């Protein structure tokens, strides 16, 4: 009988407890292992995976392809938006239900660069330039070329590299940023604008598409496991 | 592979060994 | 770090995967369940992450009792202890309370009193394959026809509750809670994150929505 | 001897003694400690300089003063520039609280450094507003007497807490000296960043603030001049700038 | 001779009720659901805001009694009970009811325990973003120096849900859980004066003034 | 089965144990350490600090600044003791609200030195001389200079020194003292005499104010953690 | 623990759980059942449960 | 760390 | 989880038991100890000095 | 005698001493 | 784990090994 | 002996 004490914590089934347990099939043998291809050992594997961004939320494209395709013109003006969406990875529409945003939602706090990589989806005969820009938080959404143009940016020439890598850096004040909106863990705008009108030749469509897609750098981590909003449950399915 | 934990003689067990 | 977004991290936490009621009043007031993992929805969505894993499992059991209504005077009960019992495929199945099957000279089973730490089980990894499937892109017969689906490869026994105590005055119902754990895990082949929410436990069967929530313009902040 | 720094070279001095904080002396943030992935700006002279806010008048009532100091700086020169273009940004202090009096005077002067200011309102069940926090070149006072609740958005200035809640005989915790007026012409508190992350936003979050606060009111008989002003001059010292875009205020 | 017990250690590890509320059995919505703040107690937030930052890890000590409400039945039975304690942290799904998806926990962690057994306890490492907790801000929500005014701006910890995993009882049992933290690990920075006015809100610093002491007749009395 | 025996206080949730715990959050990565200005690591470092004491506690006086301000005049007569308060750190008005007392009302026991710090805040040209004394408790309050002259006392010329620190010794019976006032672990009683009248020249102020700082000696400790009495709650405060 | 006469029926009284505090003098003294001197924030204090 | 069981499944997470 | 078996005389309050028992008052400095005259260690050492024996009980 | 039990840091007693 | 708390062998467990 | 508590007042009686 050796002298024991019992400290609160006792009787207690923790969820997220180590311990070992007896097993109900002792020596039950396993089958052997197999080098199974693609064998993941942590989520941002996946994260740092390119996935398509949705940057065309309209009602009417949510439900179609058309989501993901940004709409390029030959245009007669300079310096037009071509898409803005706030840097919330984990929280707007954009980003949220990408590859990224999905493990996202599984974690509370994120801290990390974003590579935003933009492909020209247009004839081979066009031609253009753009503004690809990251405006921490702070000021607005720039709303002109000339207001993104002071911050982080990026001109891409389409003629000459059909895609582009436009890599958003940590700039935050905390070490860490919310996965869901916080005011105080803001994380600014990304933009994108005309630098130089689409030019095409004759016989060409003067209107093209660019797809985006968002992946995670290797200085990308997330953190206090939660569960999704994602799925929800009204009775035991069957 | 048995010890006493206890500082009194009459605490221990039997002598069976 | 990315510690806490490893697999190993990102699976092993203690999930609600089914819970049936059992009564003291009746001759079936036995309880029962085929193991399946696809009729909670946030578990099922976590594995299916994953095309192909592999674990063993921590079982912990949250078994509730609760006063059901009766017309007699002074309900006293004595503490009540269970029987959870695993039937693996082929073996026999209690039909009534009072089966032999729950002798269990083969079988196993936990006998778990009331008011004490919920019962925990560890099993190893039980498959017939190198790994667990999460799809299976096929059918269970040659013919090309029969089932389709991952229930033809799910084929993991049945589960069987009762009270050990008898009866007396006054009914009491019942309410286990079954909790998966995997534990020392690895997986194959992620996939794109479920979707559409679940419709059916047995297959992939959804109803079609949108790939995200929506904002008025591209340039909407 | 003098303090010399970015075009700016304050001589008061006699001996004396210069508060350094809590022991530790403003510098740049290190590569280990930081998280903003961006090369910052260090404009240095042109910012780490004496900038010398609008002077007050000590009266025989004077109850105090106070400063946000972020939002004190905040539109003197190309601190302010910076600040207005910057998302990020990160100083230490040097501050010097100027007064003079005559042998013929009297008084007693608490000058003190606040880190995280957090003040109170007067009607419970709302904060104050910014207007009512901040005083731009235009140092907020303290009042004689508790202020009214039924004013919606005003700070609780009764100086004897501080607009805190605290006991303001206990302020001397927070980096402070004397300007007794016996025996003393200015102070002098070299403050370092104060904050829990490495860096912040300078216009949401005003990391210090400098309080005044007579504590043996000014006399003098009659003769003796009688408008005895305060002169803050405060230096931005290591001052760095990260996450460039756009500027507003 | 040793200023020993005078370390923050030992000053702040001492359990502290930081919370408690209640629930019912069947009711309808009979859960019960908490936002995690510090400030709604006075002993500890006093004992924590003699510091402007801190950090540390946490025990959690939870205490839940229940009692039985009157009924209309003859002799009811009471079954052992057993409650549930959901986390959410910020940004997961919430139960709506008694009876929701949330509170299957695969992911987010909680704790079953049974009545009549040794308090469940539950270690927390340091959950925050900065690299230190705040007691004070002096500074607001949005950048356009608007919105909200204080530490309210900073604190986001989720949220804690409480509920009977037993249910149905054919009488009805109201039970009260008692949050309790005591900070473990300790490190303080830049220690500032002590709370003289009377707490007035759990998100702000608004008080209402009172005087620096208590008060004597003359300066020479005694 | 090891067999084993629990010992009272099994179950048992004591708010000043030291058990361990199991983690809710395995393998969550720490936000990193940052070396953030003024590291507390004793409360005895807050008890050390000087800070300003509210002597003149009248009514009147005590909401206002008028409270830390000690009168002080010239004068026809001697003696004429300036101010007298009891020894009683965490007891009596004038010190327990100190940060001093603030502290020690937080603990049971106590013992040590203090500092009494005086600085006067006249005019450049007032000059004078006080008697600052501590006088042991087994006599009453020191009635006149001369009775207070006998027990610890310093001659404090006011010009040449505008501020004297008198450091009150530990003379007790026993190694520490109550917090709370009991009469058998008595203090003494601190008093100010008039030494030589305050000089003042002509068309300067001949009243004048001091002000008194309390703080603790290197040789200062406290004991038995307890509540504050200060704090009080009747709802959760929202 | 005793069972106390009562007037209304059945009586299905939960597991009892108790609070010992110590209050050290000069420490604030709880006045009612429900005092915020209670929470022991500093004061020492012991929760135990019945049947243990 | 000892492992008390005869059975890898008993074992704790690979942590 | 380490496999244990609780013997009989568990939960058990003996008067005179000598367990280890966790402290209330953690990092208590203690006053220093003083050298009384007259320590005792046994109560042998009072039974060895003589006392005055009421040899005439007699009621008066 | 002090040894640790858990694989979090966290889960360790105070720092006392 | 090797050990065993029982003088008789009969206490021991299985011979699963 | 083997004392499990860090303050000594925890300790067993002094009768070895
Ligand atoms: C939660 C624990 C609180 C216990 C505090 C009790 C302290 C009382 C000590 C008894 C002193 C005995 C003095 C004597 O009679 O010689």
């Amino acid at each position: 009988g050796l002298p024991v004490m019992t400290t609160p914590g006792s009787t207690q089934f923790l969820t997220s407890d180590d311990f070992q347990s007896p097993s109900a099939m002792p020596q039950f043998d396993v089958t052997p292992e197999m080098q199974i291809p693609g064998r993941v050992n942590n989520l941002m594997e996946i994260a740092e995976v390119d996935s398509v961004v949705p940057v065309n939320n309209t009602e009417a494209n949510v439900n179609s392809l058309k989501a993901y395709q940004i709409p390029v013109q030959s245009n007669s003006d300079n310096g037009k938006q071509v898409f803005g969406f706030p840097l919330q990875p984990g929280a707007n529409g954009v980003l949220n239900r990408t590859l990224l945003g999905e493990i996202l939602n599984y974690y509370t706090h994120w801290s990390g660069s974003i590579k935003l990589t933009f492909m020209f989806c247009g004839s081979a005969m066009a031609t253009g330039k753009f503004l690809l820009a990251y405006s921490p938080p702070g000021a607005g959404v720039p709303k002109n070329r000339k207001d993104a143009m002071l911050g982080t940016h990026v001109i891409w020439d389409v003629g000459l590299q059909s895609s582009c890598v436009l890599c958003v850096p940590w700039i935050s004040q905390t070490h860490y940023r919310y996965v869901v909106e916080d005011e105080y863990t803001a994380a600014g705008y990304i933009t994108c604008w005309y630098q130089t009108n689409i030019v095409v030749p004759a016989d060409v469509q003067s209107s093209c598409d660019i797809l985006c897609f968002v992946s995670a750098c290797n200085d990308f981590s997330v953190r206090m496991l939660k569960d999704t909003p994602f799925i929800r449950q009204d009775t035991f399915y069957q | 592979t048995n010890i006493n934990y206890y500082k009194d003689a009459a605490s221990n067990s039997a002598n069976r060994q | 770090s990315r510690s806490e977004s490893s697999i190993e991290n990102f699976l092993c936490r203690a999930a609600c995967v089914y819970y049936a009621t059992y009564t003291n009043n009746s001759e079936k007031g036995y309880a029962e369940w085929v193991i399946n993992t696809r009729q909670v929805a946030q578990l099922r969505r976590k594995l299916e992450l994953f095309t192909y894993l592999r674990f063993d499992l921590e079982l912990t059991f949250v078994i509730t009792s609760a006063q059901q209504p009766s017309t007699a005077t002074s309900v006293d009960a004595p503490v009540q202890t269970h029987q959870i019992m695993y039937v693996p495929p082929g073996g026999p199945v209690p039909t009534k309370v009072t089966d032999y099957a729950w002798q269990t000279s083969t079988n196993p089973s936990v006998f778990w009193t009331e008011g004490n730490a919920p019962p925990r089980m560890s099993i190893p990894f039980i498959s017939i394959g190198n790994a667990y499937s999460c799809f299976y892109d096929g059918w269970t017969q040659f013919s090309r026809n029969g089932v389709y689906g991952i229930n033809t490869l799910n084929n993991m026994g049945t589960l069987y509750m009762r009270h050990v105590n008898e009866a007396g005055q006054g009914p009491i119902k019942s309410t286990v809670r079954i909790y998966f754990k995997p534990k020392h895990v690895k997986a194959w082949v992620p996939r794109p994150p479920r979707l559409c929410q679940y419709e059916k436990q047995k297959n992939v069967n959804f109803t079609p929505t949108g790939v995200t929530t929506t904002r008025v313009g591209i340039t909407t902040t | 001897r003098s303090i010399t720094l970015g075009n700016s070279t304050i001589t008061t001095q006699e001996c004396a003694n210069v508060v350094v904080g809590y022991g530790v002396w403003p510098e740049y943030l290190k590569d280990n400690e930081a998280t903003a992935e961006d090369q910052p700006t260090q404009p240095d002279v042109a910012t780490c300089r004496f900038y010398t806010l609008e002077s007050v008048q000590w009266m025989k009532n004077s109850a105090g003063w106070w400063w946000k100091l972020p939002d004190a700086l905040s539109q003197m020169g190309l601190f302010g520039q910076n600040m207005q273009y910057h998302y990020l940004g990160r100083t230490g202090y040097t501050i010097h609280v100027q007064c003079n009096a005559s042998k013929f005077h009297q008084g007693c002067l608490l000058v003190v450094c606040v880190p995280e200011a957090e003040m109170g309102c007067s009607n419970l069940n709302n904060t104050p507003e910014f207007a009512e926090l901040s005083g731009g070149d235009t140092a907020r006072m303290f009042t004689d007497t508790q202020i009214g609740e039924t004013n919606s958005k005003k700070v609780q200035t009764a100086v004897w807490n501080a607009g805190m809640g605290v006991g303001v005989g206990n302020l001397t915790i927070y980096p402070h000296q004397w300007i007794n007026l016996r025996t003393n012409n200015s102070a002098t508190i070299v403050m370092p960043y104060i904050n829990s992350v490495p860096m912040d936003n300078m216009f949401r979050h005003n990391n210090l603030t400098l309080m005044i606060i007579p504590f043996v009111p000014l006399n003098y008989s009659e003769g003796s001049s009688p408008y005895v002003p305060i002169t803050v001059t405060i230096a931005p010292m290591c001052a760095e700038y990260n996450g460039l875009r756009l500027a507003s205020s």
